[PDB]
């Protein structure tokens, strides 16, 4: 919308077109992680994380 | 906008055509590569409007200011998404069809208006036997059923005056040729 | 054994609505004629085709139009499109201009020697009749490609329909007006065929019921002028045209009867192929209809000169039709035939891979054996998935279906709507608090509370020709908007 | 709409309309090619059933 365009022109920030679909913790859940599990296919590399 | 009553009646073919804004011919839904509807599919963007919020099919008509501009390449009217909610389409059929729930629902109002049991109109609609629409000669009259052999035996004798069709067409011709006032007076 | 079967079925059916039984009853009446019926049907079809060819040869306007089209396509001296494949192309009982000219030389010679013999004592001369018979016998040895044969048949049908419509219009304008008998009208119309001498004879006759004729006499000649113009454009006799039309109609009726007989005889073969190909697909009725369409398309191109059985040809055509139908239809999304064939090949390979190894086929080994990149295999495995129904129960209990289980992520939510409303209200308030012309330029440049978003030159031509002054005004407005005392209320919208 | 599991969720009414349109197209192709009486009756019965 022209309002957001004017706001971006005023602030002059980059604001790259990148979605924010990260996983969050549900509300009211305060705990501790025991262990994480990363499962990928044979084509994609482990990427130094797994 | 405030309505007073709720009316219910039979729909007219021309009115159903006027309700729609295009005819659906191909049953294609989407493509396996792009999710864009076909130009003649079920939910095509040309007949039912745009998919996204004020955006054409090929993504060329940006700048939402352009409202009601028919494209030359895709032909999508730039409007809102809720337009698809309050609009419908239509299908042009080749042969007429008898409404199932008009005779299957008790007390078979079609058979009551035509003075004929349900079995007879079922045999007529399912193309099991032929029915005489209107007979000018003194041999047969309206509402006369003839089998496959009887129809061939009666067709080789006379001609150009024995009116008989198959199912929906015969019933439509009978409903068109019948007179309500004369039948009411007779009753 | 036809009437008794129908009677027993009609007496046994207790209001049954099974289409399969109805189809079996409709196809079960016609029996089979092995090694003796199909040959006779093909012979009758060939006789009808020969009769149609003779009727066309007796109609020189079709040959004239063909020669005109050939001259038009040859006048450019460079044309090798698909139109040549639709030409005559006679067989010896690829394409080259030499053989074409060699075969058309005698045809053109016969045409130019017959056109000159038209005025020889009339159109019904002995020499002219012999020349027409020779031309017809020569044309009988030329098999026409259906590509342009269908167009010629359609043109002849249109001409015949126009002639019949004119005749029916004249008959109506005569009957509905004067109540004239058909016996005393059609006879004279066929006997004279030249002028209105029959009308003068009818006027000379008493006919007390024909006194009401002056109000339609001005229209009778006006209607017959159209027939006169049609005759002048054609240039042939009405009797010969009517005879050709009747012969063509009889031939077409015989051909249609033979085709219907062949279809009724091969319905059992079609249903046998359907039973041999018993897949659920869409429905058995659609498969039977596709098989019938394939059978008709095969009959429209089948000949008995090969000395083989029609069963194999019909089976091949029905298999092709069913393959095309199952590749195009019988699925939610449309998948091309090539993609279907590739999926079938990949499945046939995976079948052997699992039989040899015992584990699910890995994409790497499948791509190595197929000699194709892994991207294509991955795309095929991703796309080849049947869509899930909308009324599938989420749990073991059939209480709640999949009707409401998907969120509506297409439209916006009240949160963003209220955020945008507050933002636009704040921007409007800021613009109202600033200078008038500054706010006007900012609204005309960006499009706040405006439909069109003007550019620099447009805002210039509207306000001031000097485009640099507009740029300075915009920059000053931006610098005043970036002031902290006025941006302390807009900094909160930094994330949005 | 595509489901969260990377698959598509179709509707039965879409399939019904597709069947009706396919039968109508078959009926039109049969009428344009002068189909026999039995085939025309069967196609009309199928269209009525659809």
């Amino acid at each position: 919308t022209p309002e957001e365009k004017l706001l971006r022109a005023i602030f002059g920030e980059k604001a790259s077109d990148v979605k924010d679909s990260s996983l969050r913790v549900p509300n009211g859940v305060s705990g501790t992680v025991i262990d994480v599990q990363v499962f990928t296919r044979d084509g994609v590399e482990k990427d130094k994380r797994a | 906008e405030e309505f007073d009553a709720i009316k219910i009646a039979l729909a007219s073919p021309d009115m159903i055509r006027s309700w729609s804004f295009g005819e659906v011919k191909k049953p294609e839904t989407i493509n396996y590569r792009t999710f864009k509807p076909e130009r003649d599919g079920l939910f095509c963007a040309r007949i039912f409007g745009p998919v996204k919020d004020y955006e054409c099919l090929c993504g060329k008509y940006k700048r939402l200011k352009h409202r009601g501009v028919i494209c030359e390449k895709c032909g999508v009217e730039v409007t809102q998404t809720k337009v698809r909610r309050e609009r419908m389409g239509h299908i042009e059929l080749a042969s007429p069809t008898a409404h199932i729930w008009f005779l299957k629902s008790l007390p078979s109002r079609i058979g009551l208006l035509l003075d004929m049991p349900l079995r007879d109109i079922e045999r007529v609609l399912y193309f099991e036997s032929y029915v005489v629409i209107e007979g000018g000669m003194t041999n047969l009259e309206r509402q006369q059923i003839l089998t496959e052999e009887q129809y061939l035996d009666a067709l080789e004798e006379f001609g150009d005056e024995f009116d008989a069709k198959m199912g929906a067409e015969a019933i439509q011709a009978l409903l068109k040729s019948m007179d309500l006032e004369q039948e009411c007076e007779q009753l | 054994a036809a009437a008794q079967v129908l009677s027993s079925v009609e007496s046994e059916i207790g209001r049954t609505t099974d289409p399969v039984r109805m189809y079996m009853r409709e196809m079960g009446t016609v029996e089979l004629l092995t090694r003796e019926g199909e040959i006779d049907i093909a012979k009758r079809i060939e006789d009808g085709i020969n009769q149609v060819q003779c009727s066309v040869a007796e109609y020189p306007e079709a040959i004239t139009y063909l020669l005109e089209q050939y001259d038009r396509v040859e006048a450019e001296e460079a044309r090798l499109s698909d139109l040549i494949t639709g030409f005559v192309d006679p067989n010896a009982e690829s394409i080259d201009p030499e053989l074409a000219r060699e075969k058309f030389a005698e045809l053109r010679a016969q045409y130019v020697v017959t056109r000159d013999t038209i005025k020889a004592k009339g159109r019904s001369h002995a020499t002219a009749q012999e020349e027409i018979l020779k031309l017809s016998e020569v044309f009988k040895q030329f098999r026409l490609v259906p590509k342009q044969f269908d167009y010629l048949v359609n043109s002849m049908r249109v001409m015949m329909d126009r002639v019949r419509t004119q005749e029916r219009l004249i008959m109506k304008l005569c009957v509905e007006q004067c109540k004239m008998p058909k016996k005393n009208f059609i006879t004279l119309f066929t006997g004279n065929e030249t002028s209105d001498t029959w009308f003068n004879a009818a006027i000379a006759m008493n006919k007390p019921w024909s006194e009401k004729l002056h109000d339609v006499s001005e229209e009778v000649h006006r209607a017959l002028q159209k027939l006169q113009q049609i005759e002048e454009e054609t240039g042939l006799t009405i009797e010969q045209v009517k005879d050709i039309n009747r012969r063509m109609s009889i031939g077409e009726a015989k051909a249609r009867r033979a085709k219907k007989e062949m279809v009724e005889a091969n319905l059992r073969l079609v249903i046998s192929i359907a039973k041999k190909y018993t897949n659920r697909g869409l429905q058995f009725l659609d498969l039977i209809q596709e098989g019938n369409i394939g059978l008709m398309k095969a009959v429209d191109k089948f000949e008995y000169r090969r000395g083989y059985k029609f069963s194999t040809y019909a089976t091949w055509w029905i298999r092709q039709a069913i393959t095309r139908s199952i590749a195009d239809q019988a699925r939610t999304i449309r998948i091309p035939v090539h993609m279907i064939e590739t999926i079938n090949k990949l499945n046939r390979i995976s079948r052997q891979m699992l039989q040899e190894m015992g584990r699910e086929p890995t994409p790497e080994e499948l791509a190595e054996r197929m000699l194709m990149p892994e991207d294509k295999i991955r795309k095929v495995l991703k796309i080849a998935k049947e869509p899930i129904s909308m009324e599938t129960p989420i749990g073991d209990d059939e209480d709640s279906h999949l009707g409401d289980f998907i969120e509506d992520t297409t439209l916006e939510l009240p949160l963003d709507s209220a955020t945008t409303e507050s933002l636009r209200a704040a921007t409007h308030d800021v613009l109202a608090g600033l200078t008038a012309r500054e706010a006007k330029v900012l609204r005309m440049r960006f499009g706040i509370d405006m439909n069109t978003d003007y550019t620099l030159e447009e805002v210039g031509k509207q306000f001031d020709v000097t485009r640099e002054r507009i740029r300075q005004i915009e920059a000053k407005a931006l610098r005043k908007l970036r002031h902290p005392s006025r941006s302390e209320v807009l900094r909160s919208f930094l994330d949005d | 709409v595509p489901l969260d599991g990377g698959r598509f969720a179709t509707s039965d009414l879409n399939d019904l309309y597709r069947r009706v349109i396919n039968r109508n197209n078959r009926l039109k192709r049969l009428l344009d090619l002068a189909a026999p009486d039995i085939i025309v009756r069967n196609e009309k019965r199928m269209l009525q059933e659809a």
